[PDB]
């Protein structure tokens, strides 16, 4: 069956890169994309970015600067890369998957890894 | 390229030759251009088939398949 | 673009939760979508493109578009959690508040 | 709405830099292949007859500011067979009016394949005949097919086309149809490249949109 | 430098959209008509071969931004006999390399008449004969030349070419050499619209110098 | 339009003809015959002066045809112990056959 | 014998308009481009319009001046809008080769146009 | 588009005039074309830098180092300008008060 799993550090100090790898399984990688949905704490979620099937990402624009998503078809495993972290941006992050050729919506979400900033 | 010949009157290739296999019925006269194509001034009564292999001719010396897909373009029996 | 949404609703074992655009109308060039939040933060989608149901999700859901706010109508609703409703801006899914759903 | 800056990259097989360009004439494929429908729907699909490799896209606004890259066509699916083998990031539509009631249509499309894909095409040329005086003679395609194997490569660019003559118009058309014999072919911005592959880092921006 | 855009209009006389595009191939006239020459100097001019209709003229820069419309080439013109004709405003030479021996060259030539004229060339156009099989079969140009009148206007963008095999090793190019009866011709980007007239108000994009 | 034959005509070089008139384009690789079924000879261009003799026929078949009106010449040598005879100029359709020099 | 001559208003005021006249002599305006020339009381590149009928302005006065040439009546026009207090000068039309010369060769009296 | 410098002035009883640019690059490009001025006329000089103007005499144009420069080999008084094609236009010096 579809299943999403994340993996994330869980803890980084301000300013240190965050690197998190959401291992979808039971469907293809190129077929259809991985967005990247974060929920900040008691707050509507936020969109981060996606990598498209044919590989083209896209990006939230404020986060364009800092935030990458790379993908690995044979292993199946989306990375987001988020530097210059800040205090503000703790939350918790999910990747989601789009059929964007016949649902056109986001399906099924990510449990999700809890990344918390502070001293 | 060998070519066997044997209404429906069939004409197989030898070996792929797509849809390069002009009919051919005195001087003798062409019926069929790209082995689907009528010819003008013959009469609708005449049809040809087949795409890849195997052509067949329909009417409803004899009549020559000539393939030009290879030099030299071969005929049949 | 804001896609702003009411903040609570009330039912009883149907509902409409409409997804204001700050754009403009509502089109099917937004590509509505309703992602359902239960308890420790479960998420699914329930509707995409404003018209295709996600696989699984029980045949009470639909939505459609009226007037210039795309809305979600739950029929004998027996569901209470958060709704979110998230619109396709060309490039970019934009996320509603959630409706706060009671039952 | 964007302008792609096309950079032609270097000539695909069968095709080379210096033999005429083969394009997939008819609508069918020989036995054991399938053809690359641009689909849709079912009911809406444009079949691949001039394939191109692109080897870098430059996207732009209509004004030419610089932009980002575009989100893939929503809806659209390079599918062959039944499964899908590309994502269609950009559409075009050239309506040329070749008589009153005959006009020409050849529909673009850029797409980046996901799943690299080989299949066997019914492949042909334009070929311009000759003739004495001043008589004109038309840019007709060569009715003699020959069967040729074309290879897409995973994650790279794709230049698509399809041609149509429609008799009688819509007010885009999803009709396809095949390349005729018989029929001139009178040149457009989307068929340029149809005539003979061009050298590779030849660049041909193009107005392409990002919807029907 | 620039980056020109040129919208390509209705075909000048005797093409037609409906008819092959005639190139003034040999480098002499009838009796009392001289050719089109671009000449920098006495020793150096290439002798036009193709002319096309250019309606308006876009200039972006290298990185595709606004820019206005750039002096004429100084010391470049169009002579019809020893009387200047028209201004040089951009210039590009697609070198294209056959093989290590022989290299085709295709000079674009954008140009705005000073005053109107009109001569007599003998005219011919590229041709490509039917062939068995697949084997590659040649762009050539028609041996038969046509002999038929040209008409320029004054004020209106015209676009001029000329191009030359040359054999042997070469470092630009300004050996004038006429269009060979037998001589396959590669396809680059200075012969695109060569081949028919493009349909009115379509946007060709270029890339062209200012200078030698 | 129509492709017309100058005459039916060992060891001597014959020349076999067939010269087409009324002709608009010139260009469709004029092909050649000889019939004992048919078997292929070679094709030459009547522009370009290019041909593609069939091996067997090579050595044996020379075609040159003429450049101010096309005309095919088969320059047979060495001929041997049957007929050789039409030659066929290929058009959008229906023009191109010509009578066969049945040569003895 | 290639001559040249400007009329000039001679007088105007602020945020009117400049109507100068370069009249031309001995030659064609099909061959060579007229160049538009200020000497305020150096010499300023303020327009030139070619032979074949483009024209070209200095950036800085792109919005303002506008050039225009009549082939046959041999004459040419410099109209200027929004005119500042700083445009006094006699204002030069140059003939330009840019066939064979690649320079300025014959130029006009000059008109005072004093704002 | 940059500026271009001239002698403010020079003095004699062969004389030599040089225009700097500030690019320097002093290129066949810049097309230098040296129109003098006489008690308001302006008159061509030279053009390209090595051409002359029909009628004029002794006056030779020449590109000494990385500035064009001018060659006058009582009747030559006049207020020597030096113009320099930029890529769209000519660029004036001071003028040299010989
Ligand atoms: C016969 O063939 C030769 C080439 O072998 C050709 O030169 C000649 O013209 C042909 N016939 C005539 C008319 O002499």
């Amino acid at each position: 069956q579809v299943q999403l799993k994340e993996s994330g550090p869980g803890l980084v100090a301000p300013s240190q890169s965050l690197s998190i790898s959401c291992t979808v399984s039971g469907f293809s990688l190129t077929t259809f994309g991985i967005h990247w949905i974060r929920q900040p704490p008691g707050k509507g979620l936020e969109w981060l970015g996606v990598i498209w099937a044919a590989g083209t990402t896209n990006y939230n624009s404020t986060l364009k600067s800092r935030l990458t998503i790379t993908k690995d078809n044979s292993r199946s495993q989306v990375f987001l890369k988020m530097n210059s972290l800040q205090t503000y941006d703790t939350a918790i992050y999910y990747c989601v998957r789009e059929d964007y050729d016949y649902f056109f919506g986001l399906d099924y979400w990510g449990q999700g890894t809890s990344v918390t900033v502070s001293s | 390229i060998v070519l066997t010949q044997s209404v429906s009157l069939s004409c197989r290739a030898s070996q792929s030759i797509s849809n390069n296999l002009h009919w051919y019925q005195e001087s003798p006269r062409l019926l069929f251009k790209s082995a689907s194509q009528s010819i003008s001034g013959i009469p609708s009564r005449f049809s040809g088939s087949g795409s890849g292999t195997d052509f067949t001719l329909s009417i409803n010396g004899m009549y020559f398949c000539q393939q030009t897909n290879s030099w030299p373009l071969t005929f049949g029996t | 673009a804001v896609v702003t949404q009411e903040s609570a609703l009330t039912t009883s074992p149907t509902v409409t939760l409409t997804c204001r655009s700050s754009t403009g109308a509502v089109t099917t060039s937004n590509y509505a979508s309703w992602v359902q939040e239960k308890p420790d933060h479960l998420f699914i989608g329930l509707i995409g493109g404003t018209n295709n149901r996600a696989p699984g999700v029980p045949a009470r859901f639909s939505g459609s578009l009226i007037g210039d706010k795309a809305a979600l109508t739950i029929t004998g609703a027996q569901d209470e959690a958060i709704y979110f409703c998230a619109l396709w801006f060309s490039n970019h899914w934009v996320f509603g508040g959630g409706t706060k759903l009671t039952v | 709405e964007y302008k792609v800056v096309l950079t032609f990259g270097s000539p695909m097989s069968p095709n080379a830099n210096n033999k005429q360009t083969w394009v997939n004439k008819p609508l069918d494929a020989p036995s054991g292949h399938y053809n690359v429908k641009i689909a849709k729907d079912v009911d809406h699909y444009l079949t691949m007859q001039g394939f191109t490799s692109i080897a870098s896209v430059d996207w732009y606004t209509i004004d030419f500011q610089p932009s980002e890259a575009p989100a893939p066509i929503k809806g659209l699916q390079v599918l062959v067979n039944i499964s899908k083998k590309a994502d269609v990031y950009a559409v075009k539509q050239f309506v040329t009016a070749q008589t009153n009631n005959k006009h020409q249509v050849t529909s673009l499309f850029l797409v980046k394949v996901t799943t690299g894909f080989q299949v066997n095409n019914y492949l042909s040329y334009f070929y311009r005949a000759s003739a004495t005086g001043d008589a004109t003679t038309n840019l007709l395609v060569r009715g003699d097919t020959y069967t040729a194997g074309i290879s897409f490569t995973q994650g790279g660019w794709y230049l698509l086309t399809n041609t149509s003559i429609v008799d009688g118009m819509p007010p885009w058309v999803w009709n396809n149809v095949e390349l005729k014999t018989n029929t001139a072919y009178h040149m457009d911005k989307g068929l340029v490249h149809l005539i003979m592959p061009l050298p590779e880092s030849t660049q041909m921006c193009y107005e392409m949109l990002t919807s029907i």
